[PDB]
């Protein structure tokens, strides 16, 4: 069931519940030097995708490290290590609170899209003279 | 002339097919066309979509090899057109 | 009849991805070069 | 345009600098993991340690009576850190002088200063699955509103088993909800620990039987599988209760 | 100019893609160049200084390895799966899928943060450069305009210079960081 | 060649600019680019 | 009497496969006198049978605890094991364990500075073609 509208800090867009990526391993690699048989990037993900769900569950409120380790645990260090770097990531409890604006209007809007002159890819703004029906075309 | 559009692999012919009838009388909403064609994510069809060639109007210099801007012309610059 | 479509759509995306090229090259401003001189505070700190 | 950057945010305002307003309150570490993680973390890792916590007796006013687990072998962390931001998860008055965290600090380190994972046991010796010694652990935990009983043999010689196993096991009880489990493991390592920890204070860490109270704290052979009043021990059950703790 | 708040740009410019360092790169430096009313405070600053060496060094670096970033064909670049685990396997039933896997067909190092600094091999010291201020007119007959002025004045319409700029901005941006107190923050 | 171009591209910023004279062939900058792909997606969460 | 996972129509409900010793090297120290092959064999001839008797019903593990008072590191153990060689629980779609939780899929981005969202590019216009009349 889905019942939020869910909202990220869009530099995050290279985050997936499915996947992992370079970008975590060069932040927390003390699951993948495969030398604590205990660690494995599997029960990384695990984690991972615990603590996400949890936060996007009910995230207008605050989720604390302290719950997760209440919940399931391997250790606590590393725990709230990771806990703590996606918090930095605010991928967790990002939205723990709510912002609002009356946003009066300016002459520039969205719905705005005229004739006028670009810096886009070519366009052509003169056609042809007389003479150039002179040929004997395709 | 006789420019073809089946030309496309890794997409059935269908595929680009109810591609192509969801973007005609749909307005690129791409959730309704990703919903529209068969199990392919809406900016995969955003990317093949535009990958789509009009291979029968770009033709093979001064012009073209510029555009917006050109060599002025009252001296031998024709030379250039000669190129 | 979609042709103009794709090509606007893609003049759209185009622009943007063209607008990551852009670091300022473009203009050359100061960057405080402010120390014209180093100050008394400077030659009085080397020798304290 | 518009306004993101840390929470829904605010983009458009006086144009003024503002350093990482993030905290949900005093909320934002990550300064200086960097370097100082990479170095320390790229080699082995070693056991554990499982703590205990009691402040809410009547000599300070808390619900300080938690438990949860520890690397020793780390050094990444002020501990200190770890407790503020434990405590600020409470939801405490943020005086935290009035919720003095030294005291809290000092019982953890207190705590840890009677550790050494499991015994040559583990440093030196490696029994093929340990060798003997099956403690008949006995665990209740009191969770939400329900308390959970049981007692079972449990291998103290052996390595090759960790306690989670168990745990997500007897999970497949009605739901055995997340925060039961935990609990569970630590008191196990808790158990365990004190048992060769005080064998430690011997010397059978090596060899066979010890030296007067391991004597009735033990398994026996069993030969045979038991009887079903004795084992009527092993079981477990779930009952609900007003609570007088 | 305006607009242009925050200070957290930080986490944007740590990540790694080309849009994220030029949307933060740009406006920061923009930034640290006012100074009307424009200063970098220091409260948790310290992860912008940090982020920032990190990218000009991996930067610098395959530029001397003489290789784009930003754009590949991996991605997410290491493992992906929903494999038989809830949290705890990888125990002494690993070895009974080898069993397992015996019968169905009828560790790493890892590197630190930054890469080497020195000893890179195709960098071999050969003297270059070191000419005096005189290449202010080598930088003339250089930006002096000609048929092959080759000063693609505009964005990169090639990477390298894309690079080149980078770095530029960068350095510039640093500079202006350093003139107050908070030099302790960037002290050595 | 050369001159002639950079002829016509001091002509352009001399002027207003743009980022690309040509890529109406679309065959080329498309099959030999993929930035375009994750550039899109960025796109499309807001678009 | 009741059909298994086909490659594991090998089972010796009154012996010991090597495959067995192999797997768990545990009970065959010849160290330990509280386990042997004998006490192992009636752990898992009893449990199979057991599982057996209505195998159109799942069996857990905690079971044999109550059942036994042997190690239950051993018993969880030969308990995935045997899982794991469908010779117990193959007969069952259930016992799965809680996070009250399921992965959710939708999602929303917004980082506005002004590079995003667009450049902010001048407007334009033209999305169909027209005629020539020529």
């Amino acid at each position: 069931p889905q019942a939020h509208e869910i909202v990220i800090p869009s530099y995050s867009k290279w985050f997936n519940l499915e996947k992992i990526h370079s970008i975590e391993v060069q932040s927390l690699p003390e699951f993948f030097t495969n030398r604590i048989p205990s660690k494995t990037p599997e029960v990384y993900m695990r984690y991972r995708n615990f603590m996400v769900n949890s936060y996007r569950l009910n995230p207008n409120e605050y989720f604390s490290v302290t719950t997760a380790r209440r919940n399931v645990s391997g250790d606590a260090a590393a725990l709230f290590r990771l806990h703590k770097f996606l918090t930095k990531w605010g991928l967790i409890n990002y939205q723990v609170d709510s912002k609002l604006l009356p946003k009066n209007i300016e002459p520039p809007l969205t719905s705005q899209y005229s004739t006028r002159h670009d810096a886009p890819r070519g366009l052509f703004p003169f056609e042809s003279y007389k003479p150039s029906v002179q040929l004997p075309d395709m | 002339v006789k420019i073809l559009e089946q030309i496309d692999e890794n997409w059935s012919k269908e595929d680009l097919q109810k591609l192509l009838k969801g973007i005609q009388e749909f307005g690129a909403d791409w959730y309704k066309v990703a919903k529209n064609v068969g199990n392919k994510s809406p900016e995969q069809c955003i990317l093949r979509f535009l990958q789509l060639p009009i291979e029968d109007k770009f033709l093979y210099s001064t012009i073209a090899f510029l555009v917006g801007l050109v060599n002025p012309k009252t001296v031998q610059s024709m030379t250039q057109r000669a190129i | 009849q979609l042709l103009p479509l794709q090509k606007a759509v893609r003049g759209h995306v185009l622009q943007f991805e063209w607008h990551q090229n852009s670091l300022l090259t473009n203009t050359h401003p100061n960057f405080l070069s402010k120390i014209r001189n180093i100050n008394v505070q400077d030659a009085l700190l080397t020798n304290q | 345009n518009g306004y993101s950057g840390y929470g829904n945010g605010i983009t458009n305002t006086t144009t003024r600098v503002i350093p990482q307003v993030e905290v949900g309150n005093r909320k934002h570490y990550l300064e200086d993991k960097l370097k100082v993680y990479k170095q320390a973390m790229n080699e082995t890792s070693e056991q554990l340690v499982p703590i205990r916590l009691e402040f809410d007796q009547d000599r300070d006013r808390f619900f300080l009576r938690d438990t949860l687990l520890w690397n020793k072998n780390d050094k990444l962390i002020k501990i200190e850190d770890f407790v503020d931001d434990m405590l600020r998860d409470y939801r405490f008055e943020d005086a935290t002088r009035e919720q003095h965290i030294d005291t809290i600090c000092q019982s953890i380190q207190e705590q840890i200063q009677e550790f050494q994972g499991n015994p040559y046991i583990e440093l030196n010796q490696d029994r093929l699955g340990g060798d003997d010694l099956r403690i008949r652990i006995k665990l209740d935990i009191v969770v939400g509103q329900n308390q959970l009983i049981d007692q079972f043999e449990w291998d103290i010689s052996n390595s090759d088993n960790c306690p989670e196993e168990f745990a997500e096991s007897m999970c497949q009880e009605l739901e055995l909800p997340g925060e039961f489990v935990t609990a569970i493991a630590h008191s196990i390592r808790e158990q365990v620990h004190m048992y060769h920890k005080s064998l430690a204070l011997l010397g059978y860490n090596f060899d066979g039987s010890a030296r007067s109270r391991m004597l009735p704290t033990i398994t026996l052979d069993d030969v045979y599988r038991p009887a079903a009043e004795s084992k009527i021990f092993t079981p477990n059950l779930l009952q609900i209760s007003a609570a007088e703790l | 100019e305006l607009g242009a708040i925050n200070l957290h740009a930080l986490s944007m410019s740590l990540q790694s893609k080309n849009l994220g360092e030029i949307n933060t790169a740009l406006n920061t430096l923009l930034v640290t160049s006012a100074d009307s009313n424009l200063k970098i405070s220091l409260v948790k600053y310290p992860e912008l200084l940090d982020s920032l060496a990190i990218l000009g060094m991996n930067l610098l670096s395959n530029l001397s390895q003489n290789v784009v970033p930003y754009h590949r064909n991996t991605s997410d670049y290491y493992y992906e799966d929903a494999g038989s685990n809830q949290y705890y396997v990888t125990q002494h039933d690993k070895m009974v899928d080898k069993i397992f896997e015996k019968v169905n067909n009828n560790v790493k190092q890892w590197d630190l943060l930054p890469e080497p600094i020195r000893f890179l091999p195709n960098q071999f010291p050969l003297k270059i450069h070191r000419t005096p201020y005189l290449t202010s007119l080598k930088k003339i007959k250089d930006e002096i305009d000609d048929p092959f002025t080759k000063i693609n004045t505009r964005g990169a319409e090639d990477p390298k210079v894309l690079i080149n700029d980078q770095l530029s901005t960068i350095s510039m941006i640093l500079r202006n960081i350093s003139f107050s107190d908070n030099n302790s923050r960037i002290m050595s | 060649n050369e001159c002639i171009a950079s002829t016509s591209n001091a002509l352009k910023v001399l002027s207003g600019d743009e980022g690309y004279n040509e890529d109406m062939v679309r065959r080329a900058n498309f099959y030999k680019e993929n930035e375009a792909m994750l550039r899109e997606n960025i796109e499309v969460i807001l678009s």
